[PDB]
């Protein structure tokens, strides 16, 4: 049920993205912390237990609403992880993903009727995920996972270093 | 409508005044806060500033005559002017800087007029 030994796969994911430790600006309005996240990924399966995968993630744009100051933060990146899986049944796997993300985060803020700025930064963060994967056909599988990414930013540059959690459904095709 | 100033008008030479400015949201959202002064079409002169940690700085033209302060329970920044010279008449303007990592984001008020008699 894990992809056959020495096989390639490609897939995509959609998810509920939520940022945490979101300190940035002292805005007096709401912040919309739940956002659509998305990504593409591809990988290679070594054996039923071990695979490696790379992907791009869009982590979503968080608005900071307010009438004193308002702004936004967004992040995205490229990740590389090892996937370690246990065949809990002969058709369902449970897995963890371990590795890192090269990320770009962008911020903006403005004062209503006044000044504004845009900034961005780049850096590297650890990625951990856990999930289950079900093989629908020998070619198609679906994933449900939670992906945690730490310190997406720098408080000395863009002014925030939030964490991201993302629950996602993914689908992949296997080139067996 | 972010920084709102009050309390200018006429003062006599050698007299005294208190200006006040209340910000949208909280003092301590900013570092520093300050006062500037402008005569019609001349540059904004920095008058005084006050850091989040409460350190105070002054222009040499007002040092020892004016004093900068706040009251957190009032949410108010004050300029106390004493020993007013005729060279201190201006529109006095409240300033407030948001410090967002490496980025500085300034806020300015319309200002309040101060006029001086001999």
């Amino acid at each position: 049920s894990a992809p056959k030994d020495n096989t390639w796969y490609t897939g995509a994911k959609l998810g509920w993205s939520q940022y945490h430790d979101t300190g940035f600006i002292p805005n007096n309005g709401p912040t919309h912390e739940n956002q659509l996240g998305a990504g593409a990924f591809g990988g290679y399966q070594v054996n039923p237990y071990v695979g490696f995968e790379m992907g791009y993630d869009w982590l979503g744009r968080m608005p900071y609403k307010g009438d004193n100051i308002n702004g936004a933060y967004k992040a995205q990146g490229v990740q590389l992880t090892a996937k370690l899986g246990y065949p809990i049944t002969d058709d369902l796997d449970i897995y963890t993903r371990l590795g890192g993300m090269v990320w770009r985060a962008d911020t903006k803020a403005n004062v209503p009727g006044g000044a504004s700025f845009k900034d961005h930064d780049t850096g590297v963060s650890p990625v951990f995920a856990g999930g289950v994967e079900y093989a629908i056909t020998p070619e198609i599988a679906t994933r449900l996972e939670y992906q945690w990414t730490n310190n997406i930013g720098d408080a000395h540059t863009i002014g925030t270093r939030p964490d991201n959690g993302m629950l996602s459904l993914g689908v992949s095709y296997r080139f067996a | 409508r972010q920084l709102v100033e009050s309390g200018g008008g006429l003062v006599h030479t050698g007299g005294s005044l208190k200006l006040s400015c209340v910000p949208n949201g909280s003092i301590f959202n900013f570092n520093p806060m300050g006062w500037y002064r402008q005569v019609s079409g001349q540059q904004r002169e920095l008058v005084a500033t006050l850091t989040r940690d409460g350190v105070e700085n002054y222009a040499s033209s007002v040092k020892g005559r004016f004093t900068i302060s706040r009251d957190s329970a009032k949410n108010t920044l004050y300029l106390q002017m004493t020993d007013v010279k005729p060279g201190d008449a201006a529109v006095y303007i409240c300033h407030a800087n948001y410090r967002i990592g490496r980025n500085d984001l300034p806020v300015w008020g319309k200002g309040t007029p101060v006029t001086v008699s001999a």
